[PDB]
């Protein structure tokens, strides 16, 4: 990272400092650093992070400068459309099956997380098309 | 299953059924009769020679052959017809469809064992064969382990101690008093009275005289002076024609002999000399038991009285802590068939046979090494 | 028998 | 191996015979971390594996043999589902049907469902009693040969209602009117009156096998049952161990000893009489003997015995308990004689009408006859006791031969059969702690009940594999015949007791001796208990069993004198007692020789036949409605041979997919590349790839066969690959939510 690199991502990171003290919590290095374009698993922050206990994720605090070798740590399609064509042959996903695989397998979110990503992007039927809204995730 | 059959030769009579039964199909005397005379009608249906039965029913005409004497088997071509006639003719079946069993007197010639096997593998051609001591099978019809055995029928006697299942072969005693030689004595004592007795078709009346009136005495001088002081004793039977003998104190005489071999001339001792020396030739932590258990067998002590003599002549002898009991079951006569039918029913024999295959290798002389 | 006696 | 971290185990435990556990770390090649239901980890080790778990898909399925993983646990955890949660009590196995029994009442019997039934196949349909029945209706139909159902289990289980509903089937779907159920049904009372029995372990055990014939016109309509009974076990009559009772009616009787019609049976107390007092055991608590003899009666009398016989039975009846006390004197070592006007046979004799002084000469004499001479012989106290009990047992045998034969008058009709299903319904495997020749003759008939099972299954797989035609010689035929040689052939346990009970003084102790003798070293099967000379152990098909030499031989023998037969005939005081003995060595053969040949008839009707099987289990000891002891449950599956059964199958190629469904399942796991327009071909390459040793599957013409754990590998590979997709997308669907929410917080 170059230091216009470094300026961005310190800003951002005090963009979600919420006490003023130029820290953020363990829990919220993954929030970072998806904040900064990178998409973590759980498990995956909870390893950069050096599997922290519950009390230390809600209540140690990290700066910019001890969450930078993080962010490096965790920056380094085709199989993603294999993944939604796992779920399909029509090229379209039902709704209630994303949402129950979302909120019931792997790292699960909640259903109001995934009530916002998918509102708008069913149609009448209730189908996706998981090419356009990848994409647009994507982005 | 093919059951085996039981055929205890004996002597002067064959005894001879299936095993498992209870008592046998067949007896009838082991005797063969040739006729004598000229035939003179003609397109009779004249036969060569009677078997058994007819023998005995037609013995006026005939000259009667015993076979079998003191339990040898002295002509062959005789004695394969009495086979012959209990196979096919009384128990009417073919002997080559299941085996036999047979018994023989302990301690006679070992060629007798090795003939019997011959006859019964090369002409009758049955399956297989075994040959058993008489004396082992009385026990087995007894239900004992342990026992001293009085085997006597006609032709021979002998005592065998078996002790749990152990024969001790050098305490077998035999001796060749027996029902003809009681017969023979009492055709040559009845000739004191006069009556005569001198040919085979009625030495068979002899033999059945002796059968029914003769008894032996608890003690023999005593009666012997009581009939020769009073008449009352005497008896009277009807000949065949209808004449009437009559027998006193001589009808006790003749049984008596087993008791005192010298009235016939013999040296030996008697059956309870005989009986209580085998006793002495065993070793001395069996002999309660052996003379608890002696049990008499075979057709010869039958005698009325025979049981009570011999309790009291061995009690004589015996130590007087010991105690004596004579086993008289009334059916003794045949115990050594019944014996032979149960052991040939017992599952564990099966291996015992000897079979064909076994005498075609070997020979005749295999009797030796696979029986006793 | 064969010697002491007569079968 | 793949006992990876969240890999479910099974864990035996003592309580509750296994315990669910989960896999909180990898196995690699001592001890495991395991997580339990109880506390999060406590640890396990592994011995000089745990039995994995099937996925969740599989359990709670229709048919054992849809489980992928075969075995104990898996199966007790299947049968606890289905009956617990979701009331279904019936199950399928294989061929078999396993009846849990619920202890309650259920709706399931009604005739909609009947009607719901009837034509189906037999998969259709979930199992029920009526898919057996319905199975064996169209055979009969369809085929020639004629049909069986085979009901096994412990009393207990409710065979009787198996019976009873597969009767009231047969009955609907034949459209008939006749009267046949109401009449089987009111025979019970008087076949388990007189033929069944108090156990250690049950009450209403039944010690027959109990055949009941319903036959068929030409045209299907029902013409009515015959009833045969076989394996009576008549040493019942005279002994008994400790708190054991024999046949019901016996105290059934007693009880009613101050009823007027009985005051001439001169009857006492239920321990007054030599052969009831020896269980030491007179009341079961929960029953009035004195009652069920009013329902024993009443159902004599729907079947039309008339009161005159039913005086007869009872009086004979009472006559038995009365020869049991005729105890005799020794007159010496070897003779006895019975007392001067000895009491109880007294009352026997004016019972059974015959002149005292030829009772007491013949119960302690015997006649031998040759066909010139006879002799009357006296005989031992141990041989007057052996014939007193063995002419009891005759008695018996008979009156129970005679009262079947009066139901068999009343439900038999003139029409002629055109063909029959028989109902058979017997005991199972049997085992206590203290074990004896009543269940060395139960578990025989097992082993060969169990031999004609596994021929059936055989041959049924043999059709099966050519229907697919798959080569029949990876089917393995698993063979019990070494086990059935070692008892009823030459030199078996069978023919050495027979040889014993005749040989002189033969005893328990040198029938021992001649059993070790014999099997001990030259057999697989035949094991000694290494602390005892008086016992044995055969290593039966269901498990070891050992069996204690006491009191074989007693047991053991009949021989009836017949004369003593003969005596009895004579009587001229009521026609029942002559009735018994119409039309030897019959009276010779001892009482496990004449149960080898009940058993050989037994056989020879069964085989005759296509059998169909249920098995019933009986879930707690205590009847309590719809719970279910895994304690429990195991023993009895264990002893209905449904284990052994599972054992055996999972040799084979347990799991059967048809090529559609399974394409259907896992595409999941199969490139859009590489599904072709063929099935059968696309299935053929991925699975071939899937699981490389192709000795784990065959491509039946319809069907992938697959071996015992495989449909389990392809369902774990299927859920990792399904998970790591999902980790994938919803981990990128949580960057891109929080990179808008940075972009709300720039904002
Ligand atoms: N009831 C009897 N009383 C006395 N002697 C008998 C009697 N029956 C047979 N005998 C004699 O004993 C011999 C028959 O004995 P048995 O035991 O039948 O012979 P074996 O067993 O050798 O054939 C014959 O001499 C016969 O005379
Ligand atoms: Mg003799």
């Amino acid at each position: 990272f170059n230091k216009d690199q470094l300026e961005e991502f310190k800003e951002a990171f005090e963009l979600f400092d919420r006490v003023g003290d130029g820290k953020i919590l363990y829990s919220q290095c993954g929030d970072v650093m998806r904040a900064l374009g990178q998409n973590p698993t759980n498990a995956e922050v909870l390893k950069v992070l050096g599997n922290p206990k519950s009390d230390e994720l809600k209540s140690r605090r990290v700066d910019f400068e001890t969450f930078l070798p993080m962010l490096q740590a965790v920056a380094k399609y085709e199989d993603y459309l294999e993944g939604f064509r796992v779920f399909d042959g029509n090229g379209k996903v039902m709704g209630a099956e994303l949402r129950h695989v979302l909120t019931t397998l792997g790292e699960k979110m909640t259903e109001e997380e995934v009530e916002t990503v998918l509102a708008g992007h069913e149609d009448s039927n209730g189908c996706i098309n998981y090419e356009a809204f990848l994409k647009h995730i994507l982005s | 299953e093919t059951t085996a059959l039981v055929c205890d030769n004996g002597s002067g009579l064959v005894k001879a059924g299936f095993a498992g039964d209870d008592a046998p199909r067949a007896v009838f005397p082991s005797i063969v009769g040739r006729p004598r005379h000229q035939g003179v009608m003609v397109g009779m249906g004249q036969k060569d020679s009677y078997v058994g039965d007819e023998a005995q029913s037609k013995r006026g005409i005939l000259t009667l052959k015993y076979p079998i004497e003191h339990g040898i088997i002295t002509n062959w071509d005789d004695m394969e017809k009495i086979w012959h006639h209990t196979f096919y003719n009384e128990l009417r079946v073919a002997p080559e469809e299941h085996p036999t069993l047979l018994t023989e007197a302990p301690l006679n010639p070992k060629a007798n064992r090795e003939k019997m096997t011959q006859i019964m593998f090369e002409t009758f051609n049955v399956p297989a064969m075994y040959v058993a001591i008489q004396a082992v099978l009385s026990l087995y019809a007894s239900g004992r382990t342990t026992g001293i055995v009085l085997d006597s029928g006609d032709g021979v006697t002998h005592n065998v101690p078996i002790y749990e299942g152990y024969a001790l072969p050098h305490a077998i005693m035999r001796l060749d008093l027996a029902g003809r030689d009681l017969t023979d004595y009492l055709m040559k004592i009845l000739t004191e009275r006069g009556y005569s007795f001198v040919t085979t078709a009625e030495r068979e009346i002899v033999r059945d005289i002796k059968e029914k009136l003769c008894y032996v005495a608890l003690d023999f001088e005593n009666e012997m002076a009581t009939a020769a002081s009073s008449s009352s004793l005497e008896k009277s039977y009807e000949l065949p024609d209808g004449q009437v003998i009559t027998i006193g104190n001589e009808r006790f005489r003749c049984p008596e002999t087993l008791f005192q071999p010298s009235f016939i001339g013999m040296e030996s001792a008697g059956i309870h000399e005989t009986t209580y020396n085998s006793i002495m030739k065993c070793d001395i932590d069996i002999r309660k038991d052996l003379y608890a258990n002696n049990v008499m067998s075979g057709g010869t002590t039958m005698y009325p009285g025979i049981a009570d003599r011999m309790q009291k002549e061995i009690t004589a002898l015996a130590p007087s802590t010991m105690k004596i009991k004579i086993i008289a079951p009334p059916e003794r006569k045949y115990s050594v068939w019944i014996g032979g039918s149960i052991l040939a029913s017992l599952s564990t024999f099966q291996q015992m046979w000897i079979t064909k295959q076994e005498y075609d290798e070997a020979g005749p002389s295999i009797v030796h090494r696979k029986c006793f | 028998w064969x010697a002491x006696c007569p079968a | 191996e793949l006992y990876t971290k969240y890999a479910r185990v099974w864990i035996p435990d003592p309580e509750e015979v296994w315990k669910s556990a989960e896999l909180l770390k990898d196995y690699k090649p001592k001890v495991l971390q395991l997580r339990l239901e109880e506390g999060k980890d406590l640890e396990y080790c592994l011995d000089p594996l745990p039995p994995l778990r099937n996925p969740d898909i599989l359990v709670g399925e229709n048919d054992l043999t849809a489980l992928s993983y075969l075995h104990e646990p898996a199966v007790l955890h299947n049968l606890k589902v289905r009956f617990i949660d979701s009331k279904l009590i019936y199950t399928y196995c294989g061929i078999v049907l396993v009846a849990i029994n619920p202890y309650e009442q259920l709706p399931i019997y009604g005739e909609d469902i009947i009607n719901a039934y009837s034509g189906q196949n037999m998969g259709d349909m979930d199992p029920h009693i009526f898919a057996v029945a319905e199975e064996a209706y169209k055979q009969m139909a369809r085929d020639e040969r004629n049909q069986s159902i085979i009901v096994s289990g412990e009393s207990g289980a409710g065979k009787t209602v198996s019976a009873k509903y597969a009767m009231r089937y047969f009955a609907t779907v034949s459209g008939s009117a006749a009267n046949v159920e109401e009449k089987v049904l009111a025979s019970n009372p008087i076949m388990e009156s007189i033929g069944n029995a108090k156990t250690t372990r049950n009450d209403n055990s039944s010690r027959f096998g109990k055949y009941i014939e319903i036959g068929f016109d030409k045209r299907y309509r029902i013409i009515g049952a015959n009833m045969r009974t076989y394996l009576l076990e008549k040493s019942r009559v005279v002994f008994q161990a400790e708190e054991e009772r024999n046949y019901h009616i016996f105290y059934q009787l007693c009880a009613s000893a101050a009823l007027p019609e009985f005051k001439t049976l001169r009857l006492g107390n239920a321990n007054y009489f030599h052969y009831t007092k020896q269980g030491g055991s007179p009341v079961i608590d929960g029953i009035d003997d004195a009652k069920e003899m009013v329902n024993t009666r009443q159902a004599c009398t729907l079947l039309g015995i008339s009161d005159s016989y039913q005086m007869g039975i009872f009086r004979i009846l009472a006559g038995i308990l009365h020869l049991g006390n005729v105890e005799f004197a020794s007159r010496d070592s070897d003779s006895c004689a019975i007392p001067p006007k000895h009491d109880p046979l007294t009352i026997f004799c004016d019972l059974m009408g015959v002149d005292y002084e030829e009772m007491a000469h013949w119960l302690c004499h015997r006649k031998l006859a040759t066909a010139t001479e006879t002799y009357i012989k006296p005989i031992s106290k141990l041989h007057a006791i052996n014939a007193r009990d063995a002419l009891a047992k005759h008695i018996y045998a008979n009156l129970f031969n005679w009262i079947v034969d009066h139901v068999n008058k009343a439900l038999h009709s003139t029409v002629k059969q055109h063909s029959f299903i028989g109902v058979l319904d017997i005991y199972g495997f049997e085992t206590f702690e203290i074990n004896s020749f009543e269940q060395f003759c139960i578990n025989y008939a097992n082993e060969k009940l169990q031999q004609q099972f596994n021929m059936h299954v055989f041959k049924l797989e043999q059709e099966e594999y050519m229907k697919e035609q798959i080569p029949w010689t990876l089917i393995d035929f698993y063979d019990n015949q070494p086990c059935i040689n070692l008892i009823e052939a030459k030199m078996g346990v069978l023919d050495l007791l027979d040889e014993e009970c005749k040989m002189p003084k033969g005893s328990d102790d040198t029938w021992a001796q001649k059993l070790y003798n014999t099997h001990l070293n030259k057999c697989a099967l035949f094991e000694k208990p290494r602390l005892s000379n008086k016992a044995f152990i055969i290593k039966h098909f269901a498990d070891k069993v050992e069996y204690q030499c006491e009191g074989f031989l007693e047991k053991n023998k009949d021989t009836v004198y017949e004369e003593q037969i003969k005596v009895l005939k004579s009587s001229k005081k009521f026609k029942l007692l002559p009735e018994l003995f119409q039309d030897s060595k019959e009276h010779k053969k001892t009482v496990g020789h004449q149960f080898r040949n009940s058993l050989h008839l037994l056989m020879e009707t069964l085989n005759a036949t296509t059998p169909h099987y249920v098995r019933c289990i009986k879930p707690n000891d205590f009847k309590f409605p719809f719970t279910f002891d895994e304690k429990r449950a195991v023993q009895q599956l264990r002893a209905c041979g449904v284990l052994e059964t599972i054992r055996i199958s999972a040799a084979g190629f347990p799991s059967r997919w048809t090529y559609q469904e399974f394409f259907s399942r896992y595409r999941v796991l199969m490139k859009q590349k590489d599904v072709l327009s063929d099935r059968k071909q696309t299935c053929k390459n991925v699975l071939e790839k899937l699981i490389l040793d192709k000795d784990k599957y065959q491509f039946g013409k319809t069907k992938i066969f697959f071996r015992a754990g495989q449909v389990a590998y392809l369902e774990k590979i299927r859920a990792d690959k399904l998970r790591a997709a999902c980790i994938r997308i919803q981990k990128t669907i949580r960057g891109w939510l929080m990179r808008k929410k940075y972009m709300r917080m720039r904002r």
